[PDB]
């Protein structure tokens, strides 16, 4: 009764007020690129991945935040669309480092990923790049902060999720750098779920460190028994090893997150 | 007397380090009670 | 220039901070500005008021703000970090601050900032050996008109040469407090050599009003 | 109809204390006209103040120039449990503007006045006024007026014996630029970090502490009073249409006088100019450029000021805007791309870092314009540094991504073949 109508690249689509124009793509099977959206977490709409255009708007829209309207015609593939994605991966590599080889993400990595399939192919940035200091926030989590994004998915999973606000960002402009500020280990029970939500190598595992490469590992699904909860997970292995345990979305357990022991 | 050729905004050279919160003190007698959310805060 | 905090035994979260009894009650009247259940409003007031006590604001500062406020302390280091009138680290007892923006730039602010340089023998971001002074290069401060121009501690100078400069830091080096405002022959914002504008007696109460009130 | 504009009588005039000659305090402000039958505009009702303003012709004066009227009518709804508020923008940022620092300081009580008529308005009960922390002694001026007015009734507990309670509040600012965005303004009263909001939610509807709120600049507030004492229609006799009323100005830069000074809107650039800031260092003829509406406008060269007029939509066919109206004026022994590029430097120390193409682009920007300085560069990096800000422009959360990409286009339109001929110079000097 209260669905309204929009159209997604001219096909209709009935979706309730307050859907946003990325979950409306969502329903005809488009995803938008992201980085700084998380359905988990609060909307953040800083990234600009996810700009698309809507018929007969001369501006450009956040996907991820922007509801829909009655009657917009999202336009996922238009060549104005697709300037905006090639500009904002062209912003995004701007300052990343050359780190590839040598990052765990490597693989696996929503950056090198987005930046096959939506930037550009070859850079025309001729200065030279920021680099950042990193930060001890204990054992688990193995920070290399010149690679952040500045998505800011680890503040808002630390404060929404786990309830912990220690980490934020410092500074602002280009020099703006997530972390504690002062010298603090972020040691949660679900403190290593940030490696996961990272999109980049900026957060990463101590203990799977250089161990293995994405493509290589089989996938196992199977359940944890640290606890009585039945958190599904998958557990990655290689030539007979058990190399990492990862979450496995399960809507009405552990949805997508596990504790630092099943981890 | 009309008198267009004197500035008349001097009292400022007179300021100190708190003359700004100083006044923002004695107001506080003539505000009207702040409404309230319901809460002490978000987090509780 | 850091965004990062290392402790040291100046500055750690046992250094001795706290209000004065008196900058209690001005917390108190700056809390009640905002509603009820929205006490975090008061972080920059209040840390602001403790750069007044101290003069900078130490770890232990931001973490005495964070807890009469109840908020997470890294909320406040956030503030801190993010405005650039907070200082971090201890500054002379005038914080000279020279505008370097485009508008204060084509009057000349480079001799202004030379002229500062000479007569204290520091550089941009330096104190003096005394701690006295410290200087800076800021963006645009809102005087533009009146350039070139420098703020030192609340007080801005304006319509600075380099003499007058010079006798500013002179007077300071006394005890002295100059008289803030242009150096030049005129009073605030108005055009040098007379108004052009606003030369009759302004209309009193009811001039021009509509009838029907 | 008219159609030549300026020459503004003092009868006219609504910052009738902008030099400061006069009492700024509430003395003074009465017996300017100040506080006069403000419990009338009062009962008459928020329709029929929103109605002056419209007609008025009012638009913003914080730099976007929205009609006023219309914008103020937002708020014009039933309660639904939750407080109205009104903020006021005293920020003053903007490179170049420094009119709502004469408002605050010499003429405190139109802003105090301009707070509860355009208070009532919107149905707010209070009005925080956000004035940057630089302006410590006009801060405190404002706070000295407010105290008088709340002792003497004309603000707080029954304003003005209206039936109608209004607090007035002021909040210093911390040191930012940004802070003086919209939605970035209600984060740092809030205690956050100054980083401005994405829309919707409108300010109207989610706003300061999630409240229904309304951003006004310091002089759009200003001129509330008087518009509705002398009525919307009266305001509307100045100016082209759509570009009603006065208009402070700054002129600074290479002037010989320069100076704050009140004029009519459609003004043209020379005249104004001319007749109050003393004519362009060493005669017009010496004029290379200016940028007239605060650092965030484009440049216009000299072959477009000799006719051009102040006015949003004169300025708008120029390729540029009206902004603040803070004229700043480049004689031609001006270093033109050092000036730019100086603005980039500001516009890169200023962003929040929020969004990605601001925190990365403008710096981006700024290496590439100080290397442009020193001709360290390729021609062909000229259409490179145009797209790049074409990838700013229109793609980033709030509007100060727009105003450091303007003035690099702004350069690059009328101001290529210097930027060429360094490059070529440099080139030359290191084979
Ligand atoms: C970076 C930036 C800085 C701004 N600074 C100011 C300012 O200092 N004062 C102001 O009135 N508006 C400023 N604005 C414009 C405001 O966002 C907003 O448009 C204005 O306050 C609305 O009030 P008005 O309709 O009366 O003009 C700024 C905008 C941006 C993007
Ligand atoms: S985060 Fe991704 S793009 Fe960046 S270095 Fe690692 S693998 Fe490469
Ligand atoms: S560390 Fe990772 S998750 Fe956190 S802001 Fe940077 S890129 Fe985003
Ligand atoms: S455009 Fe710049 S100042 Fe505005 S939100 Fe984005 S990063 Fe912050
Ligand atoms: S996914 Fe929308 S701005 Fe990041
Ligand atoms: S440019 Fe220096 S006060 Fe504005
Ligand atoms: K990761």
């Amino acid at each position: 009764s209260n669905l309204i109508e929009v159209f997604v690249d001219g096909q209709s689509v009935m979706v309730e007020p307050g859907t946003t124009v990325l979950q409306a793509c969502e329903k005809v099977g488009m995803q938008i690129p992201r980085f700084c959206y998380h359905e988990r977490l609060s909307v953040a709409g800083n990234c600009r991945m996810c700009l698309v255009e809507i018929e007969k708007a001369p501006k450009v829209v956040a996907a991820c935040a922007m509801p829909v309207m009655k009657g917009w015609n999202i336009l996922t593939n238009s060549e104005k669309t697709k300037k905006a994605r090639e500009g904002v991966m062209e912003f995004l590599l701007a300052n990343h480092p050359l780190d590839c080889p040598i990052c765990d993400q490597g693989g696996e990595c929503d950056l090198q990923d987005q930046s096959m399939m939506f930037g550009s192919d070859r850079s025309r940035f001729l200065e030279g790049k920021r680099a950042v200091e990193d930060k001890n926030i204990g054992p688990l989590v193995k920070t290399i902060m010149t690679r952040c994004i500045q998505c800011t998915r680890c503040i808002r999973f630390a404060s929404e999720i786990a309830g912990v606000d220690d980490l934020g960002t410092t500074g602002r402009g280009n020099d703006m750098q997530v972390g504690t500020y002062i010298e603090k280990m972020f040691m949660s029970e679900l403190s290593g779920n940030i490696i996961d939500i990272c999109p980049v190598g900026a957060l990463t595992s101590k203990p799977y460190a250089f161990t293995a490469r994405p493509w290589e590992t089989r996938k196992t699904e199977s359940i944890d028994v640290m606890d009585a909860v039945g958190s599904n997970i998958v557990v990655s292995t290689r030539t007979g090893e058990v190399m990492r345990i990862l979450p496995r979305m399960h809507e009405d357990i552990n949805e997508e997150w596990i504790s630092d022991k099943t981890r | 007397p009309f008198d267009n050729t004197t500035y008349k905004n001097l009292q400022h050279h007179d300021y100190s380090t708190y003359t700004f919160l100083d006044l923002n003190l004695d107001l506080s007698k003539f505000r009207m009670p702040q409404p309230s959310s319901g809460r002490e805060s978000p987090r509780h | 220039a850091l965004f990062v905090h290392r402790d040291t035994p100046e500055n750690n979260p046992e250094t001795p901070f706290d209000f004065t009894p008196e900058n209690y009650k001005r917390i108190e009247a700056i809390v009640k500005n905002y509603p009820e259940g929205h006490k975090a409003a008061a972080v920059l007031p209040v840390l602001d008021l403790a750069q007044r006590q101290n003069g900078w604001l130490p770890i232990s500062a931001m973490n005495k703000v964070a807890e009469i406020l109840q908020v997470p302390p890294m909320r406040v280091y956030e503030v801190a970090t993010f405005y650039t009138m907070y200082n971090r680290k201890p500054v002379g007892k005038y914080h000279i601050q020279v505008c370097t923006t485009t508008p204060c730039m084509l009057r000349n602010s480079d001799s202004i900032l030379e002229a500062i340089q000479k007569k204290l023998g520091i550089k941009v971001g330096e104190t003096t050996p005394d701690k006295l002074f410290t200087l800076i290069e800021v963006e645009c401060l809102g005087a533009c008109v009146n350039a070139p121009m420098v703020q030192i501690n609340d007080n801005y100078y304006e319509d600075l040469t380099p003499k007058d400069i010079e006798e500013i830091i002179d007077e300071l080096k006394a005890g002295k407090i100059p008289k803030p405002g242009p150096r030049s022959g005129r009073f605030s914002c108005e055009p040098a050599g007379g108004l052009t504008s606003l030369t009759e007696p302004p209309k009193g109460p009811g001039f021009g009003v509509q009838a029907g009130l | 109809k008219k159609t030549s504009f300026g020459s503004l009588k003092d009868e006219d005039r609504i910052f009738t204390n902008l030099y400061g000659r006069h009492d700024w305090r509430l003395k003074g402000a009465q017996s300017r006209g100040d506080w006069y039958k403000t419990k009338e505009i009062l009962l008459k009702g928020p329709d029929w103040i929103l109605g002056e303003v419209k007609t008025s012709g009012l638009r913003g004066r914080g730099g976007a120039g929205f009609p006023t009227g219309l914008k103020w009518s937002f708020m014009n709804k039933p309660s639904d449990g939750r407080p109205k508020y009104l903020v006021v923008n005293a920020d003053e940022g903007e490179p170049g503007t420094c009119k709502d620092r004469e408002i605050i300081r010499h003429d405190p009580h139109k802003l105090v006045e301009g707070c509860l008529v355009g208070g009532r308005a919107m149905g707010a009960r209070a009005a925080y006024i956000y004035i940057r922390g630089e302006f410590y002694n006009e801060a405190s001026n404002l706070q000295v007026a407010i105290r008088e007015a709340y002792e003497a009734g004309l603000i707080g507990k029954n304003a003005c014996g209206s039936g109608y309670d209004f607090d007035v509040f002021v909040v210093r600012g911390a040191g930012a630029y940004i802070c003086g965005e919209e939605t970035a303004l209600i984060e740092s009263i809030e205690g956050k970090q100054g980083k401005p909001r994405l829309k919707p939610p409108f300010p109207a509807d989610v706003g300061v502490f999630g409240c229904p709120t309304t951003v006004a600049n310091v002089e759009t507030v200003a001129v509330s009073p008087t518009i509705c004492r002398r009525g919307g229609a009266w305001f509307a006799s100045f100016g082209r249409e759509r570009n009603s009323g006065t208009k402070l100005f700054n002129i600074s830069g290479h002037v010989n006088n320069p100076c704050t000074v009140e004029e009519e809107m459609s003004v043209p650039l020379k005249e104004l100019i001319e007749k109050h800031a003393g004519g362009v260092t060493g005669g017009w003829d010496n004029l290379l450029a200016v940028i007239p509406g605060g650092s965030s406008t484009p440049l216009i060269p000299k072959s477009v000021c000799e006719t051009v007029l102040m006015d949003f939509d004169a300025l708008i066919q120029a390729q540029t805007g009206l902004g603040t109206a803070a004229v700043i004026v480049m004689d031609r022994s001006t270093d033109i791309v050092k000036a730019i590029a100086r603005l980039i430097e500001f516009y890169k120390h200023e962003s929040c870092g929020q969004c990605t193409p601001c925190r990365e682009g403008v710096d981006w920007m700024n290496k590439v314009m100080a290397r442009f300085v020193r001709g360290d560069a390729r021609p062909a990096e000229i259409d490179s540094l145009w797209e790049i800000s074409k990838q700013i422009e229109g793609h980033t959360i709030c509007a100060l991504g727009d105003g450091a990409a303007w003035p690099v286009q702004g350069l690059i339109r009328h101001f290529r073949p210097e930027l060429e001929e360094r490059m070529q110079q440099f080139a030359q000097q290191h084979q």
